[PDB]
């Protein structure tokens, strides 16, 4: 055969938002299995941080209203959708936010963590009006992929939450919109070659190139498919036997909880209580005897 | 248990591993009994030896044994109780009047 | 109690008939309990406790 | 489907006789000295243990061949809690 196998070459990164990679070598009709095979994987699948749980004191709910504050509460959970967040080795981190007096309250109003890396400190969360106006808000920012809704959280867990804990659905996916194209590429012998330019344009939080080491990751694992492949009665209590009042008078005065408790005793450690036959007789029955030693027990 | 029932049993015992080099001081392991007491009760029921009892069917088996296949004799006396061939055939001539080398001769 | 047929008796109306015992019928109903409270057998009764 | 993935490799770079007494299991030496120690079946064999059951002046040092090649067939254990062992029926021969 005279097969040709690609490089990546080229990262002409034109912004933190705006990015260009290209891509050769790359055969007949080969430009549209890998221009177009990435671009559904990478819409969806690629991991990011964001926001989850706005949380601000004094106020109960996401329609109640707060002083000082010039917007509605829920349009400002609207506008903590929009954040760009690098961070980079746990999932859970817990920012926190103040501010006082007159003057919007920006997204470089964090006090700021190690791998906490703010992409957009400038972006606007909120604008305070009053003199008196001091906003204080305890955010959890999660790390995930895909679409997460706020009613998926609510039935998947029972447990209940304290109260004022409002909720912003899970906006993880920190591509934006991509596009590509199919020219040639200069290799002297074949002629035909071609190559491809994957323009990506996006949020922060992600370095292009690795975007899609990611994706063939994704995709050259789902060809390994492919590639590959074409006792009851010993926890019963004490009251079941119908058991005669003489020696339950006895059997409660030698304390025995579970049947597995009297057969961890044997015979001889009953007779020393007043007031053999009968367990010789019903024992013999249900598939049971005396004398049978029990380890690792209990079970609980 | 009454004794009856161990000499049924004692006969019950023997007859399955005389292939073995086997003695009656294993036998008393397995009844539990002493060395002596195994050679007393046998005078009550069968009235013979129960000391060559043992001793008895290594003859009687290397009656068919050396009868039906083709093994010699002297692999007879490291197994079957002894340790050379020229006490292996004087048993023979006291039981039954007879030499081992003619014994299968006589069709 | 009642169950099976329709005139609910008394604890002499059970005499009339059958045994003319006070206590000891009396007794009755409470070995009638001991005998059948058994939570493990009458958790299908139970089921019908938490109505 | 490799050839797709090899354009990617520079880019992700019970028992009826275990019903059934000592004396009808196919054998003669495991039958008629075990029900002189008040077991007269596989029963209370499985749960006694054989450093005392075989020291018991019936049985001894060459009856684990015919008690331990019965416990790898049917699986039972050295003091082991049967499920449902003894039925109404007893008798002996």
């Amino acid at each position: 055969t005279e097969f040709l196998k690609p490089r990546l070459v080229d990262i002409e990164q034109v912004s933190s938002t705006h990015a260009k990679v290209t891509l050769e070598p790359l055969e007949r009709g080969f430009g549209h299995t890998l221009g177009n095979a990435l671009r559904r994987i990478l819409l969806s699948s690629m991991p990011g941080c964001a926001v989850t749980e706005v949380e601000i004191d004094g106020v109960l709910h996401e329609y109640s209203t707060k002083e000082g504050v010039q917007e509605d509460i829920l349009e400002i959970l609207l506008n903590l959708k929009g954040l760009a967040v690098r961070v980079q080795g746990k999932d859970e981190v817990i920012l926190t936010l103040n501010k006082s007096g007159i003057g919007p309250v920006t997204a470089a109003d964090i006090t700021h963590d190690g791998d906490v890396e703010i992409v957009k400190p400038q972006h606007v969360i909120c604008h305070l009006t009053d003199e008196n106006a001091s906003i204080s808000m305890r955010i959890k920012v999660q790390r995930g992929r895909g679409y997460v809704p706020a009613s998926t959280r609510i039935h998947s867990e029972e447990d209940e939450r304290p109260i004022g804990r409002l909720l912003v659905d899970a906006c993880y996916s920190p591509v934006e919109r991509i596009a590509y194209n199919v020219e040639a590429a200069r290799v002297e012998q074949r002629t035909d070659l071609d190559k491809l330019v994957i323009e990506m344009e996006t949020n922060g939080t992600i370095d292009p190139e690795e975007a899609i080491r990611r994706a063939a990751t994704i995709l050259a694992e789902q060809l390994e498919a492919f590639v590959d492949l074409r006792d009851p009665i010993l926890l019963r209590p004490v009251d079941d036997l119908e058991l005669t009042v003489r020696s339950a008078n006895c059997l409660k005065a030698e304390a025995i909880h579970y049947i597995g408790d009297l057969v961890q005793r044997t015979e001889v450690e009953l007779l020393k209580t007043p007031n053999l036959t009968e367990i010789k007789d019903v024992l013999a029955s249900r598939g049971l005897s005396l004398g049978m030693r029990l380890e690792n027990w209990p079970p609980a | 248990m009454s004794h009856q029932k161990i000499i049924q049993d004692l006969i019950a015992w023997i007859d399955e591993h005389i292939d073995q080099p086997l003695n009656i001081d294993v036998v008393a392991k397995k009844s539990g009994y002493s060395k002596w007491y195994l050679q007393r009760m046998f005078r009550t029921v069968t009235h013979q030896t129960l000391g060559d009892y043992i001793r008895q069917r290594r003859l009687l088996l290397a009656a068919v044994e050396l009868r039906t296949t083709e093994r010699p004799i002297f692999d007879i006396a490291m197994d079957l109780g002894y340790v050379s061939q020229q006490t292996f055939s004087r048993v023979f001539r006291r039981q039954f009047d007879r030499t081992p080398s003619d014994y299968r001769h006589r069709l | 109690f009642g169950i099976d047929m329709n005139t609910d008796y008394t604890l002499e109306e059970v005499g009339k008939q059958f045994d003319v015992t006070r206590e000891r019928i009396r007794q009755i109903e409470a070995k009638a309990l001991r005998k059948l409270r058994h939570p493990s057998r009458s958790e299908v009764l139970r089921s019908f406790l938490d109505d | 489907a490799t050839i797709l993935a090899e354009q990617l490799e520079a880019f992700v770079d019970f028992d009826p006789i275990l019903l059934r007494p000592v004396d009808d299991l196919e054998l003669v030496r495991s039958a008629n000295c075990l029900k002189a120690e008040a077991i007269h079946y596989i029963g209370d064999l499985v749960q006694r243990t054989e450093v005392e059951l075989l020291k018991t002046p019936n049985l001894g040092k060459k009856s684990l061949t015919e008690i331990k090649d019965v416990l790898a067939s049917r699986g039972l254990s050295l003091g082991m809690r049967l499920e449902n062992w003894p039925p109404a029926s007893i008798a002996d021969e």
